[PDB]
């Protein structure tokens, strides 16, 4: 299929320049009708940033125009967004998207990448177990910054009964999140349960076994 | 971020219909085609309707749109638990730039379900690092309103916990909630009984789950 993939999430300091790329697979970037970016501040709606058309002409959101550059790199088959002089009001999930042919109805979207603009610094999490006819068990992913973390169970084999909660921002300025799952109590002695934690901003991956 | 106005939320039971309105002005909706998107939690928007009333391939005819004047409407019939999501309208403005509504969350109504409650002591691994987090989980309840009270040696805790709630479950329409009580290690070791007491419409009286440190 056509797939779009934004570069990874992280942190940008205020006044500095946010730089994102979107790798396109399954379609030649130079053939696309337009490529662009939209963002979504946390708990809010969508906001268009800008687009670049097949011609090379760009159109940007007038409120952002002085700070935005969108360009295409045909050797990498990717397009980019640079947003200069950022502030906390630029904190958002950024999506890349494109309409590959002008006759298409649906654009192809990326998955979104959260960029946090903050004077705080990147910190990886600690992962602690929440040890267990039904038993609950989980992982506590504590003391990380910025968002997000992802959590899977058993390398994606275990999905039923999993609940990964929104993170909370502690008074320390660091996030904490829990992920839990409910399983049969009989399985505790025979089935291994591992939570797979990824904090892309700090490049921290941990696979934590949770023992009864 | 938003330009067009949508209600914050709509709700109905499975099998029922909801409509979601999107109100604009003569220079956006009044002059331009409206599109609608569904955003399941943690995913990108997905097109439901374009050119006011057309469905792209893959979208079933339970979704429909229309436009009248400076307003548009999305209809969803035959509601399923999978339709729990945020919905957005979009159009172009007088400069032919894309603009969005602020989103409407769709909640699916279901029967009352009491939470199952679990408490987790701090791990030895965390206590070795100097801190103690006690976690209380309220699993798969409905409706969303729930109250957790922490007690430490019968002292009601106020202000030293934080909680969060899942989006509505895509299969059974329930919520789950996690609450963390944080103490220092030194404080955790001064007290014995840690308790989470839960009040919910599904419970005829509050449920308490507790443990004694080190027992
Ligand atoms: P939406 O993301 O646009 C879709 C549907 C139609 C119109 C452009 C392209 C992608 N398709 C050809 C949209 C439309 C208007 C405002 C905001 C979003
Ligand atoms: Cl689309």
């Amino acid at each position: 299929q056509v797939q779009l993939q934004e570069s990874g999430p992280g942190l940008v300091k205020p006044s500095e320049t946010l730089s994102l790329t979107c790798a396109v697979s399954g379609y030649s970037i130079s053939s696309g009708y337009y490529w662009g970016w939209i963002r979504q501040p946390p708990g809010k709606g969508l906001e268009w940033i800008g687009s670049i058309y097949h011609s090379g002409s760009t159109y940007y959101n007038p409120s952002l125009k002085s700070r935005v550059t969108i360009s295409v790199d045909t050797s990498k088959n990717q397009f980019s967004l640079k947003l200069s002089s950022v502030t906390a009001a630029d904190t958002a999930v950024y999506y890349c998207a494109g309409l590959t042919q002008s006759s298409h109805n649906d654009a192809n979207w990326g998955q979104g990448t959260l960029t946090t603009v903050s004077s705080a610094s990147t910190k990886g999490p600690s992962v602690f177990p929440l040890a267990p006819g039904t038993a609950a068990l989980g992982c506590l992913v504590k003391d990380y910054f910025p968002e997000p973390v992802t959590v899977s169970w058993n390398s994606g084999a275990l999905t039923s009964g999993v609940h990964t909660f929104p993170a909370v921002l502690q008074s320390s300025g660091l996030y904490s999140l829990s992920s839990v799952v409910t399983v049969p109590s009989s399985s505790l002695g025979t089935q291994t349960y591992i939570c797979n934690v990824n904090h892309k901003p700090s490049n921290t991956k941990v696979d934590k076994k949770v023992e009864p | 971020q938003s330009v067009l106005t949508q209600p914050p939320s709509v709700s109905a039971a499975p099998g029922q219909k909801v409509t979601i309105s999107c109100s604009g002005s003569s220079s956006n909706i009044g002059n331009n085609y409206v599109s609608w998107y569904q955003q399941l939690p943690g995913t990108a928007p997905k097109l439901l309707i374009y050119d006011n009333n057309k469905r792209p391939s893959g979208i079933p005819d339970r979704f429909s749109g229309s436009k009248s004047g400076t307003s548009a409407t999305l209809g969803i019939t035959g509601l399923q638990t999978g339709d729990e999501a945020d919905y957005y309208c979009g159009t172009w403005d007088s400069s032919l730039n894309p603009v969005f509504g602020g989103g409407t969350k769709l909640e699916i109504k279901r029967t009352v379900a009491a939470p199952s409650v679990f408490i987790f002591p701090p791990s030895d691994e965390q206590l070795k690092s100097g801190t103690a987090s006690v976690v209380c989980l309220l699993n798969n309840f409905y409706p969303r309103e729930a109250k957790v009270q922490w007690k430490v040696d019968n002292a009601l805790q106020s202000g030293n916990s934080q909680e969060s709630v899942t989006e509505q479950d895509s299969k059974d329409s329930t919520y789950s909630l996690s609450s963390t009580l944080t103490l220092s290690k030194a404080d955790y070791e001064k007290h014995k009984v840690y308790a989470c007491e839960v009040t919910h419409q599904g419970l005829s009286s509050p449920v308490t789950k507790s443990f004694n440190r080190g027992e």
